[PDB]
């Protein structure tokens, strides 16, 4: 089986069978790679590997070098259809409680569809745009630890 | 929010509240519907009974006439 070229159709076993970014292509390959190609080997190679899947990876550049559209197209790329999270620049929008707790919640989803199926094999990609008190920290908790947490990875 | 947890417990109450009065009155309905229950009880009783002492009289008429 083969998915129609372009399909968020996602699929997985031994029964199966490079746009558009202006250079970076060496770099790119190096940083693609290490992420993707740890979680692509199938299936048993990790655990001979024995390395816990990467839980984000960042990109800082000067402005107007087009990072943005770099993201999005790594993103499609990975997953056939995380799909796509996309972060407000407030982020932290609504003082009463409350912002807080939605930088929470987005992650609560994909932690969830994680429980609930937690093994095999969900990935959900978020990216924050533009990235104190109770935010730090929460985003600090959930990206990492108390326990698990992986299985989703998030680029800023 | 703070506001709306507090808000909403000032409504959560004023509807508790409405509730159990509600409960109050079928309380005493059934007291009342009851001691009605016991009062209907002896009608039939006193009905069907007179229907015995109106036969009795209308056939004892009937068999004085012929």
């Amino acid at each position: 089986f083969e998915k129609a070229e372009n399909s968020s159709l996602n699929l997985i076993g031994k029964a199966k069978t490079k746009m558009g970014i202006g250079g970076l292509d060496k770099e790119f390959s190096d940083i693609f790679r290490r992420a993707f190609a740890s979680r692509v080997f199938p299936p048993e190679i990790v655990e001979q590997m024995g390395c816990k899947h990467v839980k984000g990876i960042l990109l800082y550049g000067p402005p107007g070098c087009g990072k943005t559209l770099l993201a999005r197209q790594i993103g499609k790329m990975l997953n056939a259809r995380e799909p796509k999270v996309v972060n407000g620049p407030e982020i932290l929008n609504k003082y009463v409680g409350e912002s807080e707790a939605n930088i929470r919640k987005l992650f609560a989803d994909a932690e969830e569809e994680q429980r609930r199926l937690g093994a095999n094999s969900g990935l959900h990609i978020i990216i924050f745009d533009e990235i104190h008190d109770t935010v730090v920290n929460q985003l600090l908790s959930k990206i990492d630890g108390v326990e698990q947490l992986n299985n989703i990875l998030v680029i800023g | 929010a703070l506001s709306e947890i507090e808000t909403r417990h000032s409504e959560i109450i004023k509807l508790e509240n409405s509730i159990r009065e509600l409960h109050d009155m079928f309380m005493d309905m059934a007291m009342l519907v009851e001691s009605q229950g016991e009062m209907i009880d002896r009608i039939e009783y006193n009905v069907e009974h007179a229907v015995d002492y109106v036969e009795r009289a209308v056939s004892d008429t009937k068999k004085a006439v012929k």
